[PDB]
């Protein structure tokens, strides 16, 4: 399962 | 694990493009945020040493650490700031179109989430597309 750069909790 | 530069160097040699691999290392770096400066120094050195096809993953780790650090304080943002533009220029010179599209997406995410101020975002864009 590849890394997603939107995965961190934000914005 | 307690923090050491050599332990970080070893983890960076093992880093892969999996969600678990980037996230696990990032969490350790955030735990060890007191050491954000030597973390950035070691990160940059090993990015430049890494084979072209592993360089994007270095920037993914930087993405994860910087973004997850925002709730903690400005330190990681500030300590990546002096090397992050040259890191983008480096990865851009060392990789192909496909990888650059991935880098561009990180930059678009950074713009929409205000990860850096526009002064730095403008430099990142020039580094990728100029």
């Amino acid at each position: 399962p590849s890394y997603s750069p939107t995965s961190p909790s934000y914005s | 694990s307690a923090f050491s530069e050599a332990a970080l160097e070893k983890k960076l040699s093992e880093l892969s493009n999996s969600q678990q691999s980037v996230q696990t290392l990032s969490l350790w770096l955030i735990h060890h945020r007191k050491h954000s400066r030597p973390i950035v120094t070691v990160w940059e050195r090993e990015l430049r040493k890494a084979k072209p096809n592993r360089k994007l993953t270095f920037l993914y780790l930087a993405n994860d650490v910087i973004q997850n650090s925002k709730r903690k304080g400005p330190e990681f943002t500030k300590d990546f700031a002096p090397v992050i533009v040259e890191a983008f220029k480096h990865v851009s010179s060392e990789t192909d179109e496909s990888c650059k599209k991935h880098l561009g997406r990180v930059l678009s995410i950074w713009e929409e989430r205000s990860v850096y101020e526009n002064d730095v975002l403008e430099q990142l864009k020039q580094a990728l597309y100029g």
